[PDB]
């Protein structure tokens, strides 16, 4: 039922997150950079966005910025799943419009629990 | 110096946590999902943990080799190696990593094979893998014709291996500093490419232990060319 | 300071993260190559090793990341009202396993009555408590039945004086000053096979000094060691 | 039938090496350090010794030395399984009497076929 836009440049990361998302029942759509993620938003409007920070072409902070300046995308919840484990990196993402930030390495159990929280809100 | 050391330490944390994220996520998924996980997926998920450990091992071997080369406790046992074969086996190891970034791995030869040479095969394989990895890592971001070509040649009573690419390129202010320990070209393009800045420092020392040299020619946008000369004969 | 420690430090990271990897690799390939010859209780046991060894591995990278932050002046404290009395039992729990694994007993008492309120960052002081507790286990006596790591809580000088006592190998007097330096380790036959980067106490020294606190040590070669951590209350 | 002496301070590594050894029908007797390893040689004589270098109380080079000094222990094959990946580490162990040196991390498949080589 619920659609989830998966955004990460790592193919290995996308696979295991897609597995746990599909194991609950959520359909997923993948995007290997920030620009493709925004390109695919013209096709459909997801119920959740799992977003990486570091990636080529367009990065996650500029995605988070562009999601707010457009009216249609700004009320979609965003979980930032990223390798950047700094406090000032978290605070920038939350200020840019991200609803939650999770550090890598991550627990799939805790990650899915947070995905449930935002979808069942 | 020091400001670099600090960046270096941060770079180890970043490059090493990428395969660890996979190892940790795939392992917990297999553990928590044994009931709802078919056999081919289990084997596939096991294979990811094994492959991500091998990359994680190679990065630790980069740290170990650097400390051995810094302390001057690394040997160089030479033997009659076929260099034309040795480059091909090195290229086969990179093919998987090259396919991930849409990079082609060519091997051309100006002189006819087999090319005999008296060098350490283990350490020259490490030299070629470093240059091949940098060809894939620092390639163009969005392009259809990305490649890494290894040109073998014989010159100056030695062997001149050239590692050509059409990647991002290196600016002239950095061209001298690329071979230094911990050095990386900090820019908007290379913000998300992992690395310690040890590879070329390890490669310069290994090449200079053989009585050879390494240098670079590059243009920003076009690509880079890494020339490495080594002597052939024993005496 | 010296690019000599730096050289030793790079080797120490390699050595340190090479252990949990040896496990991760060996257990993963074993599960992969022996699916037909593993009962289910072992498969879960083997998968759990991979998982636990990864957490050691990660903890180890947080040490490198936190240190780099301390060096860059990036870490900054967010203080709050917390009960160092539990926050200490908590920590102690988090190292329970590591301890047993070493035949070490982790005790805890308080010279004043609990609870003991104090305005501190619970995450960063947990990291300070863990480092000192983990050092107590790491550098305990090699062959003994009465080895321990005791945490003593107290209030002194308008501040909270946490003491981490042990009866381990001890520290020589020429090293007493240098133990808190980054990359420094006491090189000896007793500390030959023990893994470590030399960052833990340097990280602990900066966290405690960001709170307007201090850390010092008294030690005796053979008897044991005592690490005193003074922090202001508010 | 075959008895193998497993000598390593890591209990995690002892378990997975013992599992792969027992998977090939070998008997396994473990040792926490070099001093315990030599104490158990009074009870029985193993067909193979899997030996670590870095251990407390007594290290692997000390074990390899004392194995040569005793007459009965000299001809027992030894595979050194160790985290020390130096070339000068390997040459020291081979001169001290080790038949083979494998580095950690290791492949369980490659380790077992090398164990089979020395026994057969
Ligand atoms: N083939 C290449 N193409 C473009 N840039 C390169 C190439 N090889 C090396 N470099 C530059 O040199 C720097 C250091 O490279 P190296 O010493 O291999 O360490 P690392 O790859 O870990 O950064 C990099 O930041 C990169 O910009
Ligand atoms: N509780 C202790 N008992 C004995 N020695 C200690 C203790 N804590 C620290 N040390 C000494 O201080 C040195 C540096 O400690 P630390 O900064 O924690 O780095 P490491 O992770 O290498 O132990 C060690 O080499 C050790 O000898
Ligand atoms: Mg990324
Ligand atoms: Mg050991």
């Amino acid at each position: 039922s619920k659609k989830v836009l998966l955004v990460d440049d790592s193919a290995v990361l996308r696979k295991i997150v897609s597995f746990n998302l599909k194991k609950e029942g959520y359909e997923v759509i993948e995007a290997e950079n920030g620009q493709i993620a925004l390109e695919k938003l013209s096709e459909f409007t997801p119920d959740l966005i799992v977003l990486d920070i570091m990636m080529p072409v367009m990065d996650g902070f500029t995605v988070l910025k562009k999601l707010q300046e457009k009216e249609e995308w700004k009320r979609i919840p965003v979980i930032v799943l990223t390798a950047k484990g700094g406090e000032e990196d978290e605070s920038l993402a939350l200020s840019l419009g991200a609803r939650k930030v999770m550090r890598k390495p991550f627990s799939p159990s805790q990650f899915i629990e947070e995905v449930k929280h935002l979808l069942n809100e | 110096i020091d400001r670099m050391k600090t960046e270096f330490i941060a770079n180890i944390s970043h490059e090493l946590r990428t395969p660890l994220t996979a190892i940790k996520a795939y392992a917990e998924t297999i553990y928590n999902s044994l009931g709802e996980l078919d056999l081919s997926t289990l084997k596939e998920f096991l294979e990811v943990i094994i492959d991500q450990s091998n990359h994680l091992e190679n990065l630790l071997n980069e740290l170990l080799d650097f400390s051995r080369l810094e302390r001057k406790s690394l040997q160089i046992n030479r033997e009659k190696v076929d260099l034309c074969d040795l480059v091909e086996s090195a290229v086969n190891a990179i093919k998987e990593f090259a396919s991930s970034h849409n990079v082609n791995v060519l091997f051309e030869s100006n002189v006819p094979c087999p090319v005999e040479a008296y060098i350490d095969p283990t350490r020259i394989r490490q030299v070629l893998l470093n240059l091949l990895n940098n060809g894939v890592k620092y390639s163009k971001k969005d392009a259809p014709d990305k490649y890494v070509k290894v040109i073998l040649d014989e010159k100056d009573g030695g062997v001149l291996i050239i590692v050509e690419d059409n990647g991002i390129g290196i600016p002239d202010h950095a061209k001298d500093r690329i071979f230094e320990q911990f050095y990386r070209v900090d820019s908007s393009l290379t913000y998300e490419v992992p690395g310690t800045g040890l590879g070329l420092a390890i490669t310069k020392e290994i090449v200079e232990l053989h009585g050879g040299r390494i240098w670079v020619e590059s243009e920003v946008g076009k690509g880079s060319r890494f020339f490495v000369w080594i002597p052939k004969d024993r005496a």
